Parts: structure tokens; C-alpha cells; sequence
């Protein structure tokens, strides 16, 4: 056992009346949940990400809450900025002067979670969602007085001033809540087997487990639970895992780009693993040791089967969804020569070697959609014999990237969930609201503009972004938004009945589709195709107060190849029968603007 | 039933009887309403009401049952003569969340409901006296009561226990009785409308507008009533007061800018307004409840102007015409026995200031009483009286207060300087000290007959151990009184009583502890609380103690030789941090915060450190440059900053202000050859800021004839402040040369 | 601990039987049940290790 130093990351049971992680859920929700069916402390939950968190020191915020009051003379509200500056600068100071230190009861300290990068700051002068008399626990990203937190001791072996040992039980005091922290009973509605956490006087005792120390910490390692791209420095191309006939096929994706590195795709993120004797213990990564796989998009691990062309090769990879098999465990082995055994250095080439068969990875030169037009996945398998140059270099990826990719899973899960709600022909007022939150909530996670509180079918963007817009299409979003758009006219609802005030809400819906519709086909060709590719379903339900006719405008505006393709006596006559309609100057404008394109 | 007549409008009998109240300290009905005339209508006693008996009487009603009369007295015992008392209110409130269900019944639930109906339609003429309709009355009415408060938690937990929608069902319902409507609207208006929570569901709710029209309704079946002869007084009072009160409290908060959107909301509002006019129509309604009607028409009709509701015009016109209507032998016995009384108590008022003097100066003397050559005398000629009162003061420091209370009192007269009390006074003081016996040189002199007494130990024994507040004021007042004139004696003995001492950590203990409450206090609090009054005596004997540069004694009070070490010094700079605002001060908001009333109380603070600071003490000057919160930051804003609130009317107090400002900074620089002070002081310091105060200080300078505190000192003394800053500082150094 | 050092004094320990390979633990229930105001708790080994017991 060793000491909870600061900077160490730990994992926070709640033994008690309900025992279970504390997790969070994922998008702008700041609610943090524990939920027993995931796992325990035997047995830990899939999702090993949302219930990190990194204890911090003390950090004050006395200036920072009179410049929010200010906000919420000119001279004096500068003054009051720099001081908010220097009083952040200072506190970052003291963060890195204090880092190392050991925590004691009694002390004081503040829980980070890593995913979110927000505190568990707890609110008192507002009541929880679920328990009034229970005063609000939530995540803040800045962080308030709330934050701070007395540890205190749940056994009477440890008194005030003694040092917290790992693996022990505490109690989590507010400084201003003063009342613990108390997994209550109350399960959300919004997800099934959550319950919530509230800060009110109880007998809970948060078991303290360890995940990584401080020193293990450098990001200069190849740490446990780190995110990575397996690039392949012979073939100059990235590893991939998708969907490609039902099921899942793990590949080399071949590129057109010019530089290969370029190809950045969200589907060929990979979390690298640490198997430790502790199934809740990851640490930095050695030379000696096995490590194992994990797939964000899709939660699956890499792993070796029976190859049936037994080709050349023996066994081939494949997605696997369980993880407790021994056929997931990998060594990695380096191509040059390091001292000792120490820490895998990060962006270094190495090899990978299967546990099970003693068998090396290869990469092969035989495409899998051989009945496929312009073949573009190289099916990969292990050879028992060893080929010094097939290395797969491990490159980093960007904090950033992740994040969009977290937020965007979650959102995609539920598009899919209404999608199939839909589907069956019932949904319920509240379904329907939350819907209509994660459509505007995608609108502007596409948009990236800061959310001000104007009009959900009216924004302005002056740099579309790239790198969003490819993580929108690849994630499938845009097939999930297509499929509530077509979905209920197969009738849960009718075109013609939009306009009566039963169907109302839908209507609305429909539009803030048509804008998700929007925002990702601007100035990026392949999603500009990929949305024209349904250009029949647009045309059919233009007409009515869904945006259909500002969306194929806003599509063909500028691409030539498109303005040809989908504009014929069909479509123009439509638009010509519809402005005899409405006799509205809007439709004739629409028409104006599809005479000439690119001036 | 004689002694609930005796006790009752008399504060004096209420005290008198509540002294032995250990006979009402019993389970009884009777007891408890004989307790409640007891603590009715008075103010001292219940403030000062110990929790045991809140606490008994509440595991009294967990117990025997549940009944009004306890819930009365607890009604009772929150409010006194007007004004709530906070303490109570706060341990009522969490015995009553810590006896549970029991203790406390809410019929929020479906069959409850039909039980609430089933006890009302059970008592429609009228409450029964004793019934369980009552028992929740009482319940509501305390627990509004008590969320009148300005407690987040209290707030919340009511809210928990009777939500909107209960009310709103309740109230509402086809038939309610009045008293059930009364406590609810009650609990709204106290609970729901006024609260410190953000959320505010009350405010952005549609429920509070079924309350408005129900009031409506009820307000029509009075008008009806009284047409008819159907008055009901219930009715009447319940409209006039709490009707009025609670629409007043939610249309006048700005917070209902959004909530009338719905043209119904406006029809409401309409209603509610020809409602009022209807009422002060009719002469019926008195002059009391006629300002109270007059006021809610005014906030009612800003509130429609500022909507720009557009209300029918005719009666539109009539609301503008009342807006600016309304904007427009015995007896002469007495009277002579109390016209003598005073007479006497101001012609005797110096009498007895001579009396209390011979007594003290008998007790300075007590060898003249006895005769010349007795044992008695031989042992008062050495010690004797003196060491006996002293030996024994401690031992009756728990039989008996006051007296202990009145030695300490004349043992302090004694070290005072004498007076003079008036040729009369002087008279009988001569003829007293005849009859009865036969400058800093003196009162150093009896400064050391009580050292060499006994007094140190005495005093430090009643600090150590004292659970009385008046007796440990007392204590330290004659440690002051002791150390007054920075007496190089006393100084030595106690820092010998210290080191040599089993106790040891106590007196510094009770010390370190007082003062983290006084920061806590004030810290909570941004006249002045009794917390803080306290602070001054503490830092003047702390002061005093290290006066004249005493090195072993600075070095004690920064850290002992104990296993247990407390700092003082540091506590005090944390202390001025906490009162100065900290850094949201510092930046030129500090003069807010200082008024008239702290600012004797800074001055003492500053003096205290910069007493610490000299002889001068390295380890103290690095403590308090290099203290974790960044208090000296503080300190030099005092000089930067000029204080725009206090300088307006009090410029003599920021001078002073400013003037031990920059002697602690130049104490905290006064033996400083390294560069850490220089730095951490020049981070602060902004060298234009300091050359443009020293110049504006030498503009300023015109304003001696009204202070006392020449500003050219002051200016001088950040000159040569700055001088020794501008050794590590090149910028400073080429700015303070001359043009 | 540092290394296997002299037991400090005054220091929590929990007991471990060798033969049985068991843990000593409290249990809640009396042995004097036929007697009023019961004094006595029963004590007994569990197999498995209780942190909390010390
Ligand atoms: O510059 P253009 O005309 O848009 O064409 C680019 C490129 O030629 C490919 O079409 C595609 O790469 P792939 O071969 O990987 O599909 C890429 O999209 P990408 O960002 O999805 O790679 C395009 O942006």
C-alpha cells in the first residue's frame, strides 16, 4: 500500500446503501450517477473512463467570484480581471509547488474528473432533482467554493493528522455543504439503474481505490488507459475497426492523400490497457508485460481467431466484445535497443505478439470488399515467424479529438435509440423534449459557436469547421438524422398534418434536422455527396415548413457537379407548381439563386 | 392559573419565576403553559434559552404524543417582542429534521389528503381546540415561522416537506376551512416567495396564479358576506392581511418580469386589481388595513404600468385617479417620591466613587489595621491579605462569580492611576481613610508587589480555565493593566510562567482558538458582533507583552518549545486578511468594507504586527512576507488605495491608518540585506503608484489644521520605504531620483 | 510498515489464528440472553478478513 499523494488518480467506490463507481454521464450533463449493475470492485465496469478522478489541492476563487458578480467603471472591471488573472496564475503556482505532497485527514481537497475535466463541486443554496431536503452535487468546469472537500475518517483507526492510505474508507465533507456526500436510492428517470449522488447527512463510506500514482503520471509514457493510433510505418497506413456487412472487421485503411499521416479518422482510435494482477489498476506500461485493446467507438477488443483461408497466414484479427478471454492479451516488443526495462517511451514503433498462439501481427496484401469498387481495407493477420520490418508506430492524439468523439458517441447512441422509438410508433412527451435538446445541442456542437440563447433554426458561422464535420458524418449522425426524417412518414404523423397544432412539435423537430442537415455540408465535398446521395427524400417533402428548399439550395450553391445532377425539368417544375401555390417571393429568390452559382 | 397571572406582562416576575424553573421541568400540559406565560412577550430569556430544554420538550413530544401546547410554546419562544431569534429557530428546526416522521405528519399523500378532508368537514363550523387539524396548523404556522429565517438548508427543507402542489390541491379544493388556508398562505409567503434558492419554481410556475384567483374568489364571498350580514372574521382578517401580503411579495420582486406572459395572467391581474378597489371602495375597511390595501394598489398599478397591460379604460382612468389621490394627592405622592429619588441618585453619584476607593486603598494597605508589633500585622507587612486573596480567587472561581468578578474588578483599580472625584468626594474620602486607617513609579511599584504576590499566576490559571466570558475579559484586563507601560518585570515572569508550566499548551490554546472564532465571525458577518469586541483586549496584551523588544517572548508567541506548537502571529495577519476584504479588497474595494466602527480595531492590528515585527525579530518578518493566504498584500494596499468611503468624512482615522501601514512595512524591511522581502513587497507595490501617492501625500499635506497626523510624515515615512525598496528595484531607483 | 521492524506500541494489529487460518472478528450476539442488561458480546473467527476489525 502507499499514500494518496496529490496528483495521484483514484477510483471512488460508494459502499453503503448503494454500492457502485461514481460515474457521470456523458454531453453537457452535469449530473453524476452511481450505478450498481455495472460492476464492483471485483468485477469493474465496461467504461472505465467516467469514474477517474484526480485529487487536487486547495484553490481559491475569492477574486474570481467578485469578477462573475461584476459580470453578473470600466477602470474597475479591468482591475478586477487582471486580478482574476493573477489570482489563477498564483493558484497554478502553488498547484505545481504543492504537487507531490501527501494528503492527511482532516486536510483538504478537490476531485477532477479527468474525462470531463470538471470538479465535483457541490451547491447549497439549491436542492437536488430528486431529493429537496438533498442540496445539488453537480460538475463544474471552473470550479467554485463548493469544491472544496474535508476528508475525513469513516474508521476510527485513523484520527486528524494521520496520512490516507490507499484502499482505506472515507467521508467527502463539503467545506460550506457541510454534509456528506450520499449515494441515495432515487433512480433517474432519464437512464434505467442510475441513482444520484446528493450531499445530506448519511453513513456512506467511499473506498478510496488506486488507478495511477503521481510519478507514473509523465506524459512522456506510454501510460494505462491512454488513447492511441496504431500507425503502420511500412504500409503508411492507419488501423481500423468498422462496420462493413454486419459485422464488425478490423483493417488497414488505404488513403489518396499525399501524406499518409494526414488520414486522421475517429473509427482508428485505440485505448491501450495495462493488465495488472488489480483489475482497477492501470499505471504506465513496461517493455515486460501484456497489454490489451480497446475500441472507443464500439467498445471491443482486438484479438486473434481461426483464419478459414488456412493462406500464407494463420490466424487473422477480429473484434471480439468480451475482454476476460486470454486470446486479447498482447506483448509489445521493441525494434531498437533500450535500457533495461523501463518505461515505453511514447510515439516509439513496436511490434505486437500474440500470448495464446506465439504468433507475430502482418499486415497482407489481399483487399476484403474484393466485390467492392476502389478497395480500401488490407486485411491484416499474425504470422508464427518474425518480420523486423512490420513495426506499428503508437501515435498520441490530441485531448481534443477525444472529446468531440466522447460527445459525440453518447449523442449518436440516442439519436439511435429515437430512431428505433420511431420506428415502433410510440413516443412520450418527455422522449420527445429530450430528442429535441440533442438535436439543438448537435447544432451546435457542429456550429462550435457558443451557445448565447438565440434561435435553434438561426445561427451564423464564419469558418465552418473540418475536422468536426468529418467526426459528424463518420459517426453515422447524418444516417441517424435521415432516419427520423423519413421514418415517420412510413403514419405516426403526416405532411400535410405539420401545420394542424397536434403534430406541431414534430414539425419543429423536422426543422432542427434539416439544420444538423446544413451546417456539415459547407465547404466539405464528401459530406456534400454523401447528403445529396438521398436527394429523393428531400425533394419529395419539399414544399412544406420544414427548411427542405434552404437546405438543397445551401447543398448545390456551390458545387457544379451537384447543380447539374439534381436540378432537371422534375425538380424545377416542382418548384414552379409550389411558388404558384404559396405566391411567396421567398420560393422565387430560391429559384434566383439556383439560376447561377459561384457568381 | 395564579402563577400564569402573576408571570404575565411583567418581565421582571417572568425572570423571577423562571429562576427556579426546575419545578416546570416536567412532563405536564399545565407545566408546559405555565413555561410558555413564562417566555411570552420577553425577549433576554429567550435568547438566552438553553437547548436542553428545546431539546427535552421535543423528545417530550416524540414520546408522550403529539400536542398543541408544545408547538405553542415553540411559536412562543421563536418570536419575541417583534423580533425573531436565530438561534432557536435553527435548533428547532433540526430537532424537529432529527425526530422523524413521528414528530413531524404531512398529509401530502393521496389517502392523507382524504384524512385532512375528512378532520376538516369533522370541525367545519370551527377548529376544535385540541384536535390532530390543530396539531398541523401549529405544525405549518412554526414552520413558516421558523423558514422566516435566512437559512438555505431550512428553506429547503420546508419546500421538501409541503410541495407547491400540495397547497395548490389544498387550497384550492372545492370546500377549505379558513385557518388551514391562513397557515398555508402563510407558509407560501414565508417559504416560496422569499428564498435564497436560484430555481425559484414559484416564480416561474402557473400555481401561484390558481392561489391569486382562489384569493379573488374569497375576496368576493366576503363582499358578499357583508352585503348580506354573513361577516365571517376569519374571512376578513385571512383577506386583509395575508392575501394582501402575499400578492404584495410576489408582484413586487423583480424577478416576475417574464412570468405575465399569458393574456390570462393579465385577466388575473385585472381581476385582482378591481378586487382592491372594491375593497377600499366600501368604508368598512380600517385605517390600518387601509395603508396596507393602498400600498398593494401602488405596487399592483407600477407593476401594470411597467407591463404596459392595457386595462379598460374606464377604470383604468379610475386606478390613475386613486394612484394620485393617494400620492396627494396619590398621583402627586408618586410623581414627587421619584422626583427626590433621582434627586438623591445625582447628588450621591460621587459618594460612592470614594467609597470604592478607600476600599481599595484599605486593600492596598492592610498592616495599619492591626496593631504595631501583632503576628497578625508582621504577616500583612509580608504579603498576608493580598496572597490569601489572590490563593483564594482562583479556589472561588467556580463557587461564586461574582465575587470572583468583583476581586478581579478591584485588583485592576488598583494598578490604575488615581483621580479626583470633587471637593465633596474628596472630603468623605479624607474623613473615610482617617477614620478606618491611622506617576509610572507607583504603579510600576504595584506591578511588582502583585508579581511577587502571585497576581501572573492567578491571572494566567483563570485564562487557562475559565468557562465564564466575563471572568476571562476580566482576566485579561488585568493582564493588560499588569503589562501597562511595558514593565520589563512582569514580562519576565510570565514568559518564566509559560516555559515552566505544566499546562503549557492551554493559555495558548484558548488563545489560538479565540481568535480562529473572531476571523470565523467575521469572516460569516461580511454595532459589531460580541465575537469580534473581544479581539481588541487580546491584541493589546499580546501588544504590550512583546513592547520593548522583547526577543525571547516574540520568539515564544511564533513558536513554543512545546510538543504542540501554535503560532499567533500568523493568526494575526490572517485575521486583518479576513477583515480587509482579502484580495477583492486589495484591489481597490477594501475601502467598502472598512467603516468607522473597525477601524480602531484595524489600527490596533497593525500596531500588534508591527510590534511583532520590530527588535527587530527575523523569524517573525519572514512568517508574516512569507505567509500562505498573501495577507501583506493588504498591507500595502492601505497605502496605495486611498479609502473613498471614510476619507469623504473621517480624514484623521485614514491617516493614522496609512501612518502604521508604513511603519509595518518598514519594521518588515528594517534589518532585511536579503531580496525575497524586496520582491515580495515590489510585487504589490506598484513603483508609479508609490512615487504618485508620495507626491499626492505632499499635495495632501494642506490638511494639517483639521488632523492631528501631519500627511508629511506619512509621505516621508513610504519615501524611505521606498528608498529601501529601490536597492533591488533599478525602475524605483531611477524614478525616485529628482526631474 | 518499513520492512518487518519491532511492533510499535500502542499500535492497531488484527490477530490471524495459524491452525485454522481464520480472523478474529466481534459478533452481536449475547451469551447471557437469560440475563438482564447484557454485558457480553460473543466473539468468533471468520475465514475471510475484515479491514474494519483491528
Ligand atoms: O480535397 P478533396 O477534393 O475534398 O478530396 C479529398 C481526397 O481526395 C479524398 O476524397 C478524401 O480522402 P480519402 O481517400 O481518405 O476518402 C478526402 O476526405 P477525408 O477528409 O475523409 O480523407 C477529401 O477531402
Amino acid at each position: 500500500s502507499s499514500f494518496l499523494h496529490i496528483g495521484d488518480i483514484v477510483s471512488l467506490y460508494a459502499e453503503g446503501s448503494v454500492n457502485g463507481f461514481i460515474s457521470t454521464l456523458g454531453l453537457v450533463d452535469d449530473r453524476c450517477v452511481v450505478e450498481p449493475a455495472a460492476g464492483d470492485l471485483d468485477n469493474p465496469p465496461k467504461k472505465f473512463r467516467d469514474c477517474l478522478f484526480k485529487v487536487c489541492p486547495m484553490n481559491r476563487y475569492s477574486a474570481q467570484k467578485q469578477y462573475w458578480k461584476a459580470k453578473q467603471d470600466v477602470v474597475l472591471l479591468q482591475k478586477l480581471q487582471h486580478a482574476a488573472q493573477m489570482e489563477q496564475k498564483q493558484n497554478d503556482t502553488e498547484n505545481k509547488k504543492v504537487h507531490g505532497d501527501v494528503v492527511k485527514y482532516g486536510s483538504v481537497i478537490q476531485l477532477l474528473h479527468m474525462k470531463s475535466n470538471k470538479y465535483l463541486t457541490v451547491n447549497k443554496r439549491l436542492p437536488a432533482l430528486l431529493e429537496k431536503n438533498a442540496m445539488r452535487v453537480t460538475l463544474d468546469a471552473t470550479g467554485n467554493e463548493g469544491s472544496w472537500l474535508f476528508i475525513q475518517p469513516f474508521w476510527k483507526l485513523r484520527s486528524n493528522g494521520d496520512n490516507v492510505v490507499v484502499g482505506d474508507k472515507v467521508i467527502l465533507n463539503p467545506v460550506n455543504a457541510g454534509q456528506p456526500l450520499h449515494a441515495s436510492n432515487y433512480e433517474l428517470s432519464d437512464n434505467a439503474g442510475c441513482k444520484e449522488v446528493n450531499s445530506v447527512n448519511c453513513n456512506t463510506s467511499w473506498k478510496i481505490n488506486l488507478f495511477m500514482q503521481f510519478r507514473d503520471h509523465l506524459e512522456e509514457v506510454l501510460k494505462g488507459g491512454d488513447v492511441v493510433r496504431l500507425f503502420h510505418a511500412e504500409q503508411e497506413k492507419f488501423l481500423t475497426c468498422d462496420e462493413y456487412k454486419g459485422k464488425l472487421q478490423v483493417f488497414l485503411r488505404t488513403t489518396l492523400r499525399q501524406s499518409a499521416t494526414s488520414a486522421t479518422s475517429s473509427n482508428a482510435l485505440w485505448e491501450v490497457e495495462v493488465v495488472h494482477h488489480d483489475p482497477c489498476r492501470g499505471g504506465a506500461g513496461h517493455w515486460n508485460g501484456l497489454y490489451r485493446f480497446k475500441h472507443l467507438a464500439t467498445g471491443n477488443y482486438l484479438a486473434a481467431e481461426e483464419n478459414p483461408s488456412y493462406e500464407k497466414i494463420k490466424y487473422c484479427l477480429v473484434a471480439v466484445p468480451h475482454g476476460n478471454d486470454i486470446a486479447s492479451l498482447f506483448e509489445l516488443d521493441p525494434t531498437t535497443l533500450q535500457k533495461t526495462d523501463s518505461f515505453v517511451p511514447r510515439n516509439s514503433y513496436v511490434r505486437l505478439r500474440h500470448l495464446c498462439t506465439n504468433t507475430w501481427i502482418q499486415s497482407t496484401n489481399v483487399p476484403i470488399d474484393i466485390e467492392e469498387e476502389r478497395p480500401i481495407r488490407l486485411m491484416l493477420g499474425t504470422c508464427p515467424t518474425k518480420e523486423d520490418k512490420e513495426a506499428f508506430a503508437i501515435v498520441s492524439v490530441p485531448v481534443s479529438e477525444i472529446r468531440d468523439l466522447d460527445f459525440a458517441n453518447d449523442a449518436s447512441s440516442m439519436l439511435a435509440s429515437a430512431v428505433e422509438k420511431l420506428n415502433e410508433g410510440f413516443i412520450s412527451q418527455n422522449d420527445r423534449r429530450f430528442v429535441i435538446q440533442l438535436l439543438e445541442d448537435l447544432v451546435f456542437f457542429v456550429s462550435d459557436v457558443p451557445n448565447n440563447g438565440q434561435n435553434v433554426l438561426d445561427i451564423m458561422v464564419t469558418k465552418p469547421n473540418r475536422e468536426r464535420q468529418k467526426l459528424m458524418r463518420e459517426q453515422n449522425i447524418l444516417k441517424q438524422v435521415f432516419g427520423i426524417l423519413k421514418a415517420p412518414f412510413r403514419p405516426l404523423v403526416r405532411l400535410e398534418e405539420l401545420s394542424d397544432q397536434k403534430n406541431a412539435p414534430y414539425q419543429h423537430m423536422f426543422r432542427l434536422c434539416y439544420r444538423v442537415l446544413r451546417h456539415s455540408q459547407e465547404d466539405y465535398r464528401k459530406n456534400q455527396e454523401h447528403i445529396a446521395k438521398q436527394f429523393g427524400m428531400m425533394q419529395s417533402q419539399i414544399g412544406y415548413d420544414i427548411l427542405a428548399e434552404d437546405t438543397i439550395t445551401a447543398l448545390l450553391h456551390n458545387n457544379r457537379k451537384l447543380l447539374e445532377k439534381h436540378i432537371t425539368k422534375t425538380e424545377v417544375e416542382t418548384f414552379v407548381s409550389l411558388v404558384r401555390k404559396n405566391r411567396e417571393p421567398r420560393f422565387l429568390d430560391y429559384l434566383s439563386d439556383l439560376c447561377v452559382s459561384n457568381h | 392559573q395564579f402563577l400564569q397571572k402573576f408571570c404575565a406582562g411583567n418581565p421582571g416576575n417572568q425572570a423571577l419565576l423562571h429562576k427556579h424553573l426546575h419545578l416546570f421541568l416536567t412532563p405536564g400540559l399545565l407545566e408546559a403553559e405555565t413555561m410558555q406565560h413564562i417566555f411570552l412577550n420577553n425577549y433576554q430569556l429567550c435568547s438566552e434559552i438553553s437547548e436542553p430544554v428545546l431539546q427535552h420538550f421535543v423528545h417530550l413530544l416524540a414520546t408522550h404524543g403529539r400536542h398543541v401546547q408544545y408547538l405553542d410554546f415553540l411559536h412562543t419562544v421563536i418570536k419575541a417582542e417583534g423580533k425573531y431569534v436565530k438561534k432557536c429557530q435553527d435548533m428547532i428546526m433540526t430537532e424537529l429534521t432529527n425526530a422523524g416522521d413521528d414528530v413531524v405528519v404531512f398529509y401530502n399523500d393521496k389517502a392523507s389528503l382524504a384524512h385532512l378532508l375528512d378532520m376538516m368537514k369533522a370541525a367545519r363550523d370551527g377548529v376544535e381546540d385540541h384536535s390532530p387539524l390543530m396539531y398541523h396548523i401549529s405544525l405549518v404556522d412554526l414552520l413558516a415561522a421558523c423558514a422566516e429565517g435566512k437559512n438555505v438548508y431550512t428553506e429547503i427543507k420546508c419546500t421538501s416537506l409541503l410541495p407547491l402542489e400540495d397547497v395548490v390541491s389544498v387550497v384550492t379544493h372545492e370546500d377549505c376551512i379558513t385557518e388551514v388556508k391562513m397557515a398555508y398562505v402563510n407558509f407560501v409567503n414565508h417559504c416560496y416567495v422569499d428564498t435564497e434558492v436560484e430555481m425559484k419554481e414559484i416564480y416561474t410556475s402557473n400555481h401561484i396564479w390558481t392561489l391569486f384567483e382562489n384569493f379573488t374568489l374569497d375576496m368576493a364571498r366576503v363582499c358578499s358576506k357583508r352585503e348580506k350580514r354573513v361577516a365571517d372574521p376569519t374571512l376578513e382578517k385571512y383577506v386583509l392581511s395575508v392575501v394582501l401580503d402575499t400578492i404584495n411579495a410576489f408582484f413586487s420582486s423583480p424577478f416576475s418580469e417574464n412570468s405575465t406572459s399569458l393574456q390570462t395572467h393579465q385577466t388575473i391581474v385585472v381581476q385582482l386589481l378591481q378586487s382592491t378597489t372594491r375593497l377600499l371602495e366600501c368604508p368598512w375597511l380600517q385605517q390600518q388595513h387601509k395603508g396596507s390595501v393602498e400600498a398593494c394598489i401602488r405596487t399592483l398599478a407600477m407593476v401594470a404600468k411597467g407591463r404596459a397591460i392595457l386595462l379598460p379604460m374606464d377604470l383604468d382612468a379610475h386606478i390613475s385617479s386613486m394612484l394620485s389621490s393617494g400620492a396627494s394627592d396619590y398621583k402627586n405622592i408618586i410623581e414627587k417620591l421619584q422626583d427626590i429619588i433621582t434627586a438623591l441618585e445625582e447628588r450621591l453619584k460621587p459618594l460612592v466613587q470614594a467609597e470604592l476607593s478607600v476600599l481599595v486603598d484599605v486593600l492596598h494597605w492592610p498592616e495599619l489595621l492591626f496593631l504595631e508589633g501583632s503576628e497578625a500585622y508582621q504577616r500583612c507587612e509580608s504579603g498576608g491579605f493580598l496572597s490569601k486573596l489572590i490563593q483564594h480567587t482562583k479556589d472561588l472561581m467556580e463557587s461564586e462569580e461574582k465575587l470572583c468578578i468583583k476581586v478581579l474588578r478591584t485588583l485592576q483599580q488598583m494598578l490604575l492611576k488615581k483621580t479626583k472625584y470633587g471637593d465633596r468626594g474628596n472630603q468623605l474620602r479624607k474623613m473615610l481613610l482617617q477614620n478606618y486607617l491611622q506617576d509610572w513609579s507607583a504603579i510600576a511599584a504595584t506591578q511588582c508587589r502583585l508579581d511577587k504576590e502571585g497576581a501572573t499566576k492567578l491571572v494566567c490559571d483563570l485564562i487557562t480555565s475559565t468557562k465564564n466570558e466575563k471572568i476571562f475579559q476580566e482576566s485579561i484586563g488585568l493582564a493588560i493593566h499588569l503589562l501597562d507601560g511595558g514593565n520589563t518585570e512582569i514580562q519576565k515572569s510570565f514568559h518564566n510562567l509559560m516555559m515552566s508550566d505544566k499546562k503549557s499548551e492551554r493559555f495558548f490554546k484558548v488563545l489560538h482558538d479565540r481568535m480562529k472564532r473572531a476571523q470565523q465571525e467575521t469572516k460569516s458577518t461580511v454595532e459589531m458582533g460580541t465575537s469580534v469586541l473581544i479581539m481588541q483586549p487580546i491584541l493589546r496584551f499580546l501588544q504590550l507583552l512583546c513592547e520593548n523588544h522583547n526577543r525571547d517572548l516574540q520568539n515564544f508567541l511564533r513558536c513554543q518549545n512545546n510538543k504542540t506548537n501554535y503560532n499567533l502571529v500568523c493568526e494575526t495577519l490572517q485575521f486583518l486578511d479576513i477583515m480587509c476584504g482579502s484580495t477583492t479588497g486589495g484591489l481597490g474595494l477594501l475601502g467598502l468594507y472598512i467603516n468607522e466602527d473597525n477601524v480602531g480595531l484595524v489600527i490596533q492590528t497593525l500596531e500588534t504586527l508591527t510590534e511583532y515585527c520590530q527588535g527587530p525579530c527575523h523569524e517573525n518578518q519572514t512568517c508574516i512576507v512569507t505567509h500562505e493566504s498573501n495577507g501583506i498584500d493588504i498591507i500595502t494596499a492601505l497605502i496605495l488605495n486611498d479609502i473613498s468611503p471614510l476619507c469623504k468624512y473621517r480624514m484623521d482615522l485614514v491617516l493614522q491608518l496609512k501612518d502604521n501601514a508604513s511603519k509595518l512595512l518598514l519594521a518588515l524591511m528594517e534589518s532585511r540585506h536579503d531580496s525575497e522581502n524586496a520582491e515580495r513587497i515590489l510585487i504589490s507595490l506598484r513603483p508609479q503608484e508609490l512615487v504618485d501617492v508620495i507626491k499626492k501625500a505632499y499635495l495632501q499635506e494642506e490638511e494639517r489644521e483639521n488632523s492631528e497626523v501631519s500627511p508629511r510624515e506619512v509621505g516621508h515615512n513610504i519615501y524611505i520605504l521606498a528608498l529601501q525598496l529601490s536597492r533591488h528595484n533599478k525602475q524605483l531607483q531611477h524614478l525616485l531620483k529628482p526631474v
